[PDB]
């Protein structure tokens, strides 16, 4: 309800980290693909629970809730990945025991490009010194901006935006610097989204090539 | 189907 | 440059109005995009700093962003014309005309809806100038110059909004609302690019050399 | 094509 209360609600709503183990053997195309898709499937379950904890979300049309999650899920996953990774330069921290290097991307054709984009965008957030409460708001904004229910959605997106504005203002920088910081953060939403688009394309191609396991929720979300 | 289940009956 | 003087430079960089002079609709649109791309290159070179980027960086920004820049221009030309996409004075299309080619209605609906969001925000001309430049400069020594140029254009947008006299709170909200709308312009451009690539792979729409070059980058 | 580079380098 207040911006502080919305931020504290988002903080509480944060998903637990999903635990996946590194394969015993050096990565193959199959084992890398299995690890990342199993993780994605488990994180999607937790994402749905998270979205339902965003104040207001459950009051949207079910069809709106579906469309937003279907639209945004890989962006939300990637924003989470970038945040997990921001304290570990050079690494993509997919999970505590799934810590991947630009070079381990070599195991799957075309995935090194995705890893490079994610590492680069993470580095932009690191240089901006992205803060935890900023991340919370931005991740919610990714979901809510991905698309009477239409009015309610505008209202919910404005509330989260207002929260980010409040978070930035608590930093005590000048009005002009607060505006520049908001703009610099939001201009990265298209870089995360680019990485999402390239990741989704890649995963669809992998599903074609018969390397994606039967994970029910993931396949549903991939297919749209 | 699974998405709608998780949204509404969990 | 002061932000005011940067915005005036973007006003001065604006491309001329372009006229085209089923199969006919698609030919008109691809003819138009080719003509507009010629003027887009001119425009970019008039953005202070752009020509001092590496040629590689100049090329990659234009290759990355061109469809997004075309679509942002279309939305601006359409803002005061509800229900219509003002491609050109002699190419005014609606979603009924879009239905005539598979895949085009979806795109037109997206463009119309995003235009409608800009109309509701009452997007201002100088805001449009800054965001169109930002689209180009934020697209997927030279590195530092580019970051400086994007920061300069971002500063100019912040200044435009400051000049509206609305409250400080409302300035931050407005900035966020405008910037969030650009991932919608970019989605529309992803859908359009996909559609045009499919049209090219089928040889259904004509061979315009600059357009083909710019499509082939994708 | 090299029309983009041609237009970037001429007026
Ligand atoms: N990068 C990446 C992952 C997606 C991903 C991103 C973030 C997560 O938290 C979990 C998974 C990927 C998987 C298969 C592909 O074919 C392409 C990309
Ligand atoms: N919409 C649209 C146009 C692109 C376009 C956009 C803005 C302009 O100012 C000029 C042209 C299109 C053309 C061919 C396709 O196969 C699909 C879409």
């Amino acid at each position: 309800l207040s911006p502080e209360q919305l931020v504290l609600t988002l903080l509480e709503a944060e998903p637990p980290h999903v635990l996946i183990s590194r394969p015993s053997a050096p990565f193959t195309e199959a084992s890398m693909m299995m690890s990342l898709t199993k993780l994605a499937d488990k994180e999607l379950v937790h994402m749905i629970s998270w979205a339902k904890k965003i104040p207001g979300f459950v009051e949207l049309s079910l069809f709106d809730q579906v469309r937003l999650l279907e639209s945004s899920w890989m962006e939300v996953l990637m924003m989470g990945l970038m945040w997990r990774s921001i304290d570990h330069p050079g690494k993509l921290i997919f999970a505590p025991d799934l810590v991947l290097d630009r070079d381990e991307g070599k195991s799957v054709e075309g995935i090194l490009e995705i890893f490079d984009m994610l590492l680069a965008t993470t580095s932009r957030f690191r240089e901006l010194k992205l803060q935890h409460k900023e991340y919370l708001c931005v991740k919610a904004m990714i979901l809510l901006n991905s698309s009477d229910s239409s009015r309610k959605l505008a209202h919910l997106l404005n509330a989260v935006t207002d929260a980010l504005v409040w978070v930035i203002a608590k930093s005590g920088i000048s009005s002009q610097q607060q505006s520049m910081r908001l703009a610099n953060l939001l201009m990265l939403l298209s870089h995360v989204r680019h990485a999402s688009n390239k990741g989704m394309e890649h995963l669809l191609n992998m599903k074609s090539k018969n390397v994606v396991p039967v994970y029910d929720l993931l396949l549903e979300m991939l297919n749209a | 189907h699974k998405l709608v289940q998780l949204l509404t009956t969990t």
